């Protein structure tokens, strides 16, 4: 691509010189005329106005205005850093005198203030327990995580780039296709940031508190199609 | 904090509010009138067998059907016998309409209602210590270990729940929860047996003036005993297990919770994944530690499935754990919805139609609507006149059942508005000029749409 | 030999369970449970 | 609980010469049918013989799900039977070749040989190394047997598993090496005393003898289809479970099949051919026929039997009409095997069959109306009547069902041939086919 | 629109920002959030950069090419001073219409959304 | 190469004299339709000189009288330098975006955005490098480079070396740098120093040194149609869409803002507009719906020119329940010219089965290429050239070095024309599964 | 490839990125039974080595292609029975822990083209993603097909590769609709397009 398109306000989101609009648009549009900033909500917080129900979903005019403007990834790792208090709430608020107590500002989260799971997993015999987990015991017993892989992609390939000769390019380059805050997200803290976690005089939170990858479906071949011969293979492929 | 309403907590009313059971003697016998039912006699004592045969447990997979005119009862008789039933027993209704999902092929969304017709009990103890943690304390071991500042023999907790304190001598390795629960003292706690870990809940609230400003809420102390041991009982559908198993819930990586943070769809569950899950809950059937509730799946307008429902149907009705499935059908002789060569009774397929046990609901004479229209009056609370009554039932024979029940609200205020509490024939003759039924109105469209090019209906 | 500076042990056997913790880890934040805090 | 077919219980033939006995095993008459699905059997046990496409077909009733499924019982549990309704094929998630695909697929078992290694032992000791304010993770177990101790190095997927086991000195459990599962069985002494909160008291168990580690095989089964949904994704294996696995691309399955021939020559999987019961199959359109004609001809396909009620009928999404609605390309394809009505001798049987299955004390006089009835109304509803007749009879705490019983059941439901004379009595009341209706007295 | 003369830290967070052009130089107070996006870009001394100080937006042009020869050859693009003042104010009318406010309204935008590089869901 | 023989292969052009457009009655692999290539000719000055916006032309005929060929002979003779959009009514049917999408998308990738961009570049043989690494790397480095005219020695900037170290550059690499950017690319291995590539196999290929200036200020020469700037512009890693295929319904305002963009640059000089054309081949296949769209959609001044092919008499409009002539409404019929191709004559059939013979490897005696021309005329020109194929097949299995009339012969026996096809059909036909799904598999 | 016999991450402390710290190399030591390499590894093949749970006294591929690792196991120096998992103990890799090996593959143009349109092959974010999200079949643009014919001319004109043109069987061609044969005339004329059987 020219750096005409790629770099010099062919992109119609990216702000400089020769493309005027995107700064305005990008501070009016997400700021000024956006209805989830904390000034627009409170506005609204009351009667029958569109965020009055803000007050019992169990979050902040700031939480509201993070989740409207982060995206579902951010998100999920925001979500990373939270406790199912409203499960702990349904094993100890319990007997009738506890009337099912549950933070006024959190009275719209029905379905997680009640469910079944978080009991479940709490009784001494988890018979309910193990009726939820049956397709995974299931999958397991079978072996098909220790099965070989009887087929891979017969071709693998790199994501396609741009190839533009400005240094604003590979700068974004960088930026997006090798993402800090993404890679950090999956594969967690570093080790000073363990040390200086563990030794300070007081705790201290980071920014993933564990590495957010996933655990791989098969437990030998994991997130790669590498494959390695084994003796099994050596003894029966001579006659 | 919440401003509680103090002066009023009265129902409102709908069209079967006044259907309170199927009214049997203990005989089965039908009385003529009780629990809100005039007539349908034969009706009701065949939907009283059909109680039983839900009640009893024994069977799976029976159909039902209850044919009939529009206004015959069919939707009372399937209300009353969800109450006969009652709530423990699941009771699933649903239009034939509601099959047609977008995200799921439409069998999919019929399996997802029968096996949310199927209920399961289990019983299980639940065993956890609670309170706001009073104190927290080690003991120093007698033999320490080489090399290390500290060896930890135990760790005490006080637990003061509302009815009492006690010092739970826990094992150390808790120190782990405390750490990345980050417990405090006046920190309320459960510390659960089948783990030896502990959750925390919150601070309580006794601590709420600690500072001017801090930055959680607080919870009350728990007004329960500090040992909470007792059975507890969990009633699910066996729609929850496969939700429960195809959309596992609780995971903690990146992919589980961008899904549970988008739009959550329904997916074409397997049937190796029932099957399972059959095979498991019949395990713990035989230990004795759950108990199977077969309920009922009522499909309104049945007539609205299609030949590929029915088709379903029957495998869903030939496998062992199935609900009673009830149909009701109004449809006299109809295309069958997705065969449109092929007219049968009830619109219902003649394949299909041999499986189902059929009841006819019949129409009303003159004094079974007169006694609907006294019943549904009490229920609306509405209080008349003899001659309105009168009236009323007229309309009820003349036009409609429906019809004339439908004025009595209208009248209700018409009357009021005239100073008067009972509702009298000159309420009635207003009601009925302000709200025309069906046929008048009919009548109108065929008068003036006699032409179109203005001031006449779209036609 | 020394134990690993970041580490806790816990160990159980037929005379019941203790908790071990090096101290480098007394007088920080994790030593607090302990009793052993900054 | 009791369903339409729980009293079939085979196909009730004689194994040596295949003969149908007039009743075994719940099924009664059809002997023709019966004899030439013992001979179907054979055909899957062998397994030798590829896609062979049986159909049969008769009016309703007469037993063509219950000789299908007869034969699922006598198959037993080693072998794949799967049971499709046609309907099930038209989806949203997948187009109806890739359903079809599936289903063929899934009727392929591929029973895997492992040899695993298992330890079991008591546990002496135990110790677990935790970092502050991190994953990092070590430990060691001490397990014994009467015979033997040693200390095993435990990784953090084995403390994560000891933990959620909470495995304590004392404890017998077993570790099986190969899938890493850890499983508790009892305690060789006493839930020790100082700590409070430590669980509920176990079994009791004297010490494991011999050696710590034994080898012992084990043997799974997996469809072809369960292996094409582990092998077309690097993550996602819930999809074997959840449906929710788009249309698998071809390529990966001729791979599989590649694989699996090689594995069957390597001696590591016997490959196991099933069967695909397709129900009721006239409701597939002439795209799945034209489909199938094809997909049997794979010497991975499964033998596929299919049901049909259907005359002269039209092909879905068809113009025109075609024998048990099946076009005849197809039925080139297919031999067909005929059931039949049912002489009252049979009803009777088989209403015996089910009044006994069902638990249900008829009298003589009651399974005669019962197989009157039969006769005039259909095997499916007399056989409702016995349920219905059960529960009246004992709502007059009535020991046996009498033709009081019946009749009254016969009084209070209707069978379908007089609902449709009270459909055709009550035309103005009932809603027509063009909408009309009266709600008028 | 200027050369970076200096990015001196001012708070405990705040810096003013020197830029140059050919035709004076002048300092800039920096509110915390857009010396952070100045950071976000990869702004050193003697890089070009542009600002609009009223809606938070900044660039790098590039590195002014009085550093070209800090090395022989470097990954980097050299660009001249800019020959104008170093302060520009323009009046622009903007439009917009209730559709992009929709849309801006509905869902995170542009930059915002680097995960709908996947596509699919 | 890679690209093998197809049906098409031997059109190189439209065959026009440049001066008049008078059709040439052979060349450049066309023959005859002399009206309708002077026609085509005509609308290609259209096309070049792109001041005319919007035209929709349309190619009517019968089958395999050359409208693709003359649709091919157009893309052959604008060549690379212009927008050409190769669509298949059928492709419209996307479950991905909507036929109206999917006609948008097809007219945006036919207008072009031309775009001239310079870069210094530095091209040689690298004579050395040594690189300093203290020891966390990258802390200083020099590299020499040389040409057969020049060489250099260059002090390297720590983001250069480590450039450098990911590409492994060795002494003997030929390599290119993209100053502007500092990507580095491997262009190839110098024979000079053979040698030292130690761990390159056998099959390893070895360049000569450049040539010249060390440092060139190189100009490039950019088209990004209108719909990849649009694809840009729709998300975060947008342009991985114009090959995956996954974009949405990419919004109209989006394309707003994009048309007052390239607006802006044409004004500013900074880009030029070069308007293509769009070839709809079968555009009978399109619906009522498609149509309605397209009246409007050539109505833009950033609308390309349109061709049209097909082959249908007074036909039904997809899409109704009526008939109109090409199956076209004449709603769109309207806006639309026609350019007519006819059936060729024995003598064009003669000629065009030549080029066929000598494009593909086929050595034709004379009395078979009469027998293939009498076959063209009794069966179609398409059945005769397959017969070529399958004759040269024939031939050299009995090893024979021309095709001779036995050769055609043969191949005439084996293979049945259309006609010959339909009578089997018609003989064969309680055989065959008729329109009523009924057969007899008996003897 | 090898023994790792030491293993060492150098860290990054980024300011004001948010995400905290990032880890800027990981240096790692290589054995075989002929020598022994020390490598300062990009933070994307420190990922790979990441994602594959890499421990000294493992024995590790590392394809420089892809920069995919592969734990090949324990070696064989440690092998013992006392450890509760089923590890794979294997000797010391033989020759030199660098080499180069030659391998000859057949492949579709599909296969390249489907590599191609969902990208897996990097240590990137995109391919890292695209191994997580369900698979799913795209309308792979004619732009990508035009892209792999140059890809694939290239490997030709290079000599490494051979075309093997081969047949498409359409068996039930009826079944076919006029769509399809429409789209057909397109198709047949494409300069590689198979030979098709109906
Ligand atoms: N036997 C009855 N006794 C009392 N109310 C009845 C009776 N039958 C019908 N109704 C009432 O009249 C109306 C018509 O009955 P409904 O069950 O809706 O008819 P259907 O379901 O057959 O269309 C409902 O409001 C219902 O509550
Ligand atoms: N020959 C038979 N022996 C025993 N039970 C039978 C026989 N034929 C039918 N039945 C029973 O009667 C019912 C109807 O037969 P079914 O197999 O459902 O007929 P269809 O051929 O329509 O599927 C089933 O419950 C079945 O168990
Ligand atoms: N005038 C011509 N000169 C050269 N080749 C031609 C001519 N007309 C047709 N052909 C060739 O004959 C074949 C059939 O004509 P074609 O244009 O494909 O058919 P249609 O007109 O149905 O699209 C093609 O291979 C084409 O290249």
């Amino acid at each position: 691509l020219p750096r005409l398109i790629w770099c010099d306000g062919g992109r119609l989101d990216k702000p400089g010189p020769g493309n005027l609009v995107a700064g305005f648009r990008s501070k009016y549009l997400n700021h000024m005329m956006n209805i989830w900033t904390p000034e627009n909500i409170r506005s609204s917080l009351e009667g029958i106005e569109n965020f009055t129900w803000l007050r019992f979903v169990d979050t902040s005019l700031q939480e509201a205005y993070r989740a409207s403007h982060t995206d579902v990834f951010a998100r999920a790792v925001d979500l990373a850093s939270k406790q199912n208090r409203l499960g702990h709430m349904q094993i100890v608020y319990d007997e009738p005198e506890d009337k099912k107590w549950t933070p006024v500002h959190a009275l719209f989260q029905i379905c997680e203030r009640e469910n079944p799971k978080a009991v479940a997993e709490i009784t001494t015999e988890g018979v309910l327990r193990d009726l939820m987990n049956i397709a995974r015991v299931k999958y397991r017993e079978l072996g098909l995580c220790r099965l070989e892989k009887a087929a891979r992609p017969r071709a693998s390939a790199p994501p396609i780039e741009v190839v533009c000769d400005s240094r604003s390019a590979v700068i974004e380059r960088e930026n997006i296709m090798f993402h800090p805050a993404m890679r950090k997200a999956l594969f967690g803290p570093t080790p000073s940031e363990i040390k200086e976690a563990s030794f300070g005089p007081r705790p201290v939170t980071l920014y993933p508190p564990r590495a957010l990858l996933p655990a791989p479906d098969h437990d030998k071949q994991r997130f790669t199609n590498i494959t390695v011969p084994s003796m099994a293979r050596f003894v029966t492929d001579s006659g | 904090i919440s401003e509680v309403r103090g002066n009023t907590r009265d129902h409102r009313t709908a069209a079967h509010t006044h259907i309170k059971g199927l009214g049997l003697n203990s005989s089965g016998i039908a009385e003529k009138q009780a629990a809100g039912f005039v007539g349908q006699c034969a009706a009701r004592e065949a939907c009283g067998v059909v109680v039983d045969l839900i009640k009893a447990h024994k069977m799976a997979g029976r159909g039902v059907l209850l044919a009939g005119g529009p206004g015959t009862g069919k939707t009372a008789l399937a209300l009353a016998i969800s109450q006969e039933l009652g709530t423990k027993i699941p009771f699933c209704p649903i239009t034939g309409s509601e099959i047609y999902s977008t995200e799921v092929k439409k069998t999919e969304v019929l399996m997802e209602n029968f096996r949310r017709a199927i209920g399961l009990r289990v019983r299980e103890t639940k065993d956890v210590y609670e309170g706001e943690v009073t104190e927290m304390t080690p003991e120093e071991a007698e033999n320490p270990l080489g090399g290390y500042g500290k060896t930890i023999s135990t760790l005490l907790i006080g637990l003061k729940s509302a009815r009492g304190q006690k010092k739970l001598r826990l094992d150390p390795s808790i120190y782990e929860a405390i750490q990345k629960e980050r417990v405090q003292v006046g920190d309320v706690i459960y510390i659960e047996t089948n783990t030896g870990a502990c959750k925390r809940v919150g601070r309580s609230d006794a601590y709420a003036t600690e500072f001017d400003l801090e930055a959680e809420e607080y919870v009350p102390i728990p007004k329960g005993e500090v040992h909470k041991k007792k059975e507890i009982v969990q009633d699910v559908t066996l729609h929850d297990l496969d939700v429960a198993n195809a959309r596992p819930q609780g995971g903690q990586d990146i992919i589980s919770m961008m899904g549970q943070l988008m739009k959550p769809k329904m997916t074409e569950i397997t049937d190796k994944l029932r099957m399972e899950i059959n095979k498991v809950v019949q395990k713990y059937i035989n230990q004795g530690v759950a108990e199977l509730i077969p309920g009922v799946l009522f499909i309104d307008e049945a007539h609205m499935l299609d030949i590929e429902c029915f088709t379903y149907l029957n495998k869903a009705l030939e496998s062992p754990i199935a609900p009673i499935v009830v149909l009701a059908s109004n449809r006299g002789i109809a295309t069958i919805r997705g065969a449109d060569d092929l007219k049968a009774a009830h619109g219902i397929p003649p394949d299909f139609l041999q499986r189902l046990l059929i009841i006819p609901t019949h129409p009303y004479e003159p004094d079974e609507i007169r006694r609907i229209v006294r019943i549904r009056a009490q229920t609306e609370g509405v209080q008349l006149t003899d001659a309105a009554v009168d009236r009323v039932a007229e309309h009820g024979v003349r036009i409609s059942l429906r019809y004339c029940l439908q004025l009595l609200a209208p009248a209700s205020i018409l009357a009021r508005v005239n100073g008067r509490t009972q509702v009298d024939v000159q309420d009635i003759a207003e009601a009925e000029e302000l709200f025309l039924d069906a046929r008048r109105s009919a009548n109108i469209l065929t008068s003036t749409g006699e032409s179109g090019g203005l001031h006449g209906f779209i036609s | 030999k020394r134990p690993d500076p970041m580490m806790i042990r816990w160990v159980n056997n037929k005379m019941g369970s203790v908790v071990a913790v090096p101290e480098e880890l007394l007088g920080t934040h994790a030593g607090v449970v302990f009793g052993a805090g900054p | 609980l009791i369903a339409a077919h729980s009293h079939i219980r085979g196909l009730g033939v004689d194994a040596d010469t295949l003969e149908p006995r007039p009743s075994s095993q719940g099924l009664v008459g059809q002997e023709k049918a019966r004899k030439a699905a013992a001979v179907v059997l054979e055909m899957i046990k062998q397994g030798k013989i590829a896609g062979r496409a049986v159909l049969i077909a008769g009016p309703p009733s007469t037993g063509k799900t219950a000789i299908a499924m007869g034969m699922a019982q006598s198959l037993g549990q080693d072998v794949p039977f799967t049971t499709l309704a046609a309907s099930e094929i038209f989806s949203l998630e997948m187009s109806k070749t890739e359903a079809l695909t599936q289903a063929f697929r899934k009727s392929i078992g591929v029973r895997i040989k492992e040899e695993s290694e298992i330890m079991e032992g008591e546990v002496v000791e135990i110790q677990i190394d935790r970092s502050v304010t991190g994953g990092a993770k070590q430990g060691k177990l001490t397990i014994k047997t009467t015979d033997m101790e040693a200390i095993y190095d435990m990784g953090s997927k084995m403390i994560d598993a000891m933990t959620k086991e909470r495995v304590m000195a004392g404890d017998i459990i077993s570790i099986d090496k190969s899938s890493g599962k850890i499983t508790k069985l009892g305690r060789s002494y006493a839930r020790s005393r100082d700590y409070d909160a430590m669980g509920v008291d176990t079994k009791f168990l004297q010490c494991p003898e011999g050696e710590l580690q034994k080898r012992k095989e084990v043997v799974h089964t997996v469809s072809l289809h369960e292996i094409d949904v582990i092998n077309s994704r690097t993550q996602g294996f819930l999809a074997l479970f959840s449906g929710d696995t788009g249309e698998i691309r071809s390529e990966i399955r001729d791979q599989i099949n590649t694989k699996v021939a090689e594995w069957k020559e390597e001696g590591k999987a016997e490959i196991v051919p099933g069967v695909l019961f397709i129900d009721e199959v006239h409701m597939l359109d002439i795209e799945c026929f034209s489909y199938i004609n094809r997909a049997l001809e794979s010497d991975l396909a499964p033998i596929v039997i299919m049901a049909s009620n259907r005359g002269v009928s039209r092909i879905r999404g068809t113009d025109y009409k075609s024998p048990h609605g099946l076009p005849l390309d197809f039925l080139d394809r297919v031999v067909i095997i005929n059931t039949h009505p049912y002489t009252p001798d049979e009803l009777r049987q088989i209403l015996s069959i089910r009044a006994q299955e069902e638990e249900v004390d008829l009298t003589p006089d009651a399974l005669a109306l019962l197989t009157k009835i039969g006769q005039e109304a259909g095997l499916r509803y007399a056989s409702n009547l016995i349920t219905t007749s059960q529960l009246i009879a004992a709502k007059r705490r009535a020991k046996q069902v009498g033709v009081e019983d019946v009749q009254r059941s016969f009084k209070l439901f209707y069978d379908p041939a007089r609902s449709v004379r009270f459909v055709q009595e009550s035309e103005k009341r009932l809603i027509g086919n063009d909408g009309v209706v009266d709600f008028s007295y």
